[PDB]
């Protein structure tokens, strides 16, 4: 996150911090107790599976006060059509062991009805994307969570506005941009997996999730999100189903 | 020459003479160029998401209806949602 | 379908009409309007027009600029094809009226220019209310600068 506020303790309830052995990997978002959204391509490079954390709660990442919840990631699902180091159907759904236990820290986001989402959200114009994730292109990373306002853009506007750049992926039916070009702030690579989150009417709901950009806030470009409101029937669908047997799952998609 | 002789305006609003052109003051309840269209019928989703708090069902030559995701339960004006539970998805305590 | 086309306001003393091409051959427009960091509001749902007032809209707070997008949808039925006008700042670009109460209506009343330019208005020489041909002027405007002379009268 380049550009952002430091977001104050509590505020982003319900950001997830994802680790492999302890190392720093992802974020990703409580859409449910037992339930974590993420972004696929988090885990390209994946050879511990068993060893996956997820930490609701999460502050500061020095500092270990008595709000963080540790929980084990049980199983990581994605589409069937997502292809390993391709930034196209980018979106993870994970169960966790066992669930976390909402506080007044740890909170989940509102997964919402997919015309709901289409109509209606996809038109508040400014949303937060969060997260531990880079401060600048090949900088440091966040200590604390990290918070940043941005501007969505209807996907004609984005290539309008974008410049374009010999063999970059191609916006698709199942992204957005959002953000800025005057390259002044933007999502960055801590912070894949992690909430766009959409206020309306006193209430937050999940729209986007961070996903992949040409570096980060770099002049002409925007920052690219999975369109959360693709995967909505996929998603529910799945959390209804019954439990399958293995760790890593490819579900039929849609 | 005026062109509001030619009676353009409709729904009682006052019409105003310009140069090859004219205007059209509505009363509050009405807007277009000359005041013809009814703002109550919109009582539609895509029209604000028919002033629901959270979610919003068009029918059939009929009122839209509201509803709540889970967690959430509709008040007695049928717009509101209200919580059924202790955290609710997608508020934020330290702040409520 | 065909998206719109030579987008274009035509603003009269606030009264603000949006403006477009082409006629709908088996194709419904919608219209949305927003202010620059606003949300987007819809209006004009399906119409076969080729126009949309949006005086109400951009009359709750003139000194904004707007910008407007018009979507083509095929009749009887992943984001629709839109285009954009271009910016719209009432308070600097609406046309004057040809003179003798505008359309902002605070409260139930249209407001009078005086009541929207204050001090930025003179006529032509006089900074006050007062063969006689007058025009309205703003000294502060880039463009649309001045209204047409009133009916001449001796
Ligand atoms: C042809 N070649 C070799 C290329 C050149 C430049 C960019 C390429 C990208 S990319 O545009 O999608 N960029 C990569 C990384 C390269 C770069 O940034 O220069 C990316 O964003 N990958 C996904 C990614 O790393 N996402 C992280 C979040 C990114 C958020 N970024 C922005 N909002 N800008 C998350 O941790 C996973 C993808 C594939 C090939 C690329
Ligand atoms: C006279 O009335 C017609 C229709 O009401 C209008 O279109 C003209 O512009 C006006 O002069
Ligand atoms: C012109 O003003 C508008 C508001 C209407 O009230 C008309 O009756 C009047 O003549
Ligand atoms: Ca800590
Ligand atoms: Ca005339
Ligand atoms: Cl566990």
């Amino acid at each position: 996150i380049v550009g952002g506020k430091v977001c104050p303790k509590g505020e982003c309830p319900w950001q997830v911090l994802l680790l492999v052995n302890g190392a720093q990997l992802c974020g990703g978002t409580l859409i449910n107790t037992i339930w974590v959204v993420s972004a696929a391509h988090c885990f390209d490079k994946i050879k511990n599976w068993r060893n996956l954390i997820a930490v609701l709660g999460e502050h500061d990442l020095s500092e270990h006060d008595g709000d963080e919840q540790s929980r084990r990631v049980a199983q990581v699902i994605i589409p069937s059509t997502y292809v390993p180091g391709t930034t196209n159907h980018d979106i993870a759904l994970l169960r966790l062991h066992q669930p976390v236990v909402l506080t007044d820290h740890v909170v989940p986001l509102c997964l919402p009805e997919r015309t709901f989402s289409e109509r209606t959200l996809a038109f508040v114009r400014f949303s937060l994307v969060s997260g531990w994730g880079q401060l600048l292109d090949r900088g440091a990373t966040a200590l604390e969570l990290m918070v940043l306002n941005v501007p969505r853009l209807m996907t004609q506007d984005c290539l309008q506005q974008s410049r374009k750049v010999g063999d970059s992926p191609n916006i698709t039916e199942y992204m957005f941009c959002a953000g800025y070009s005057d390259g002044s702030k933007d999502s960055c690579k801590g912070d894949s997996g992690g909430p766009h989150a959409t206020h309306y009417r006193g209430t937050w709901y999940l729209t986007g999730i961070v996903s992949w950009g040409q570096g980060c806030a770099t002049v002409g470009h925007f920052g690219v999100y999975t369109r959360v409101s693709q995967y909505i029937e996929w998603l529910q669908k799945l959390m209804r189903s019954e439990p399958r047997p293995g760790v890593l799952l490819r579900a039929p998609f849609p | 020459g005026d062109q509001c002789a030619s009676s353009p305006c409709q729904n009682g609003g006052s019409c105003k003479d310009q140069l090859q052109s004219y205007i059209c003051f509505c009363l509050p309840a009405f807007e277009g160029r000359n005041c013809e269209t009814h703002k109550d019928d919109q009582l539609i989703c895509v029209n604000e998401n028919g002033g629901c708090e959270q979610y919003c069902s068009d029918h059939t030559g009929t009122k839209r209806s509201c509803r709540c995701h889970e967690g959430y339960s509709l008040l007695a004006d049928g717009v509101s949602c209200t919580p059924t539970v202790e955290y609710p998805c997608g508020k934020i305590p330290i702040l409520e | 379908t065909v998206a719109a086309y030579n987008l274009t306001w035509k603003s009269t003393n606030f009264k603000t009409i949006l403006e477009w091409e082409p006629k709908p051959v088996n194709q419904v427009y919608t219209v949305q309007i927003s202010t620059k960091s606003g949300d987007w509001k819809s209006k004009c749902f399906y119409t076969t027009d080729t126009e949309c007032d949006l005086t109400d809209e951009i009359v709750k707070d003139v000194k904004q600029t707007y910008l407007a997008r018009v979507f083509s949808y095929p009749a009887g039925n992943g984001e629709p094809l839109y285009e954009n006008s271009p910016e719209f700042t009432p308070y600097l670009e609406t046309n004057l009226g040809q003179p003798t109460r505008t359309l902002v209506r605070r409260n139930n009343t249209f407001l009078s220019l005086r009541d929207v330019f204050g001090k930025d208005l003179i006529y032509t020489k006089t900074n006050t209310n007062e063969c006689f041909s007058v025009q309205a002027v703003i000294p502060s405007r880039t463009v649309n600068r001045k209204s047409t002379d009133s009916p001449v009268e001796c």
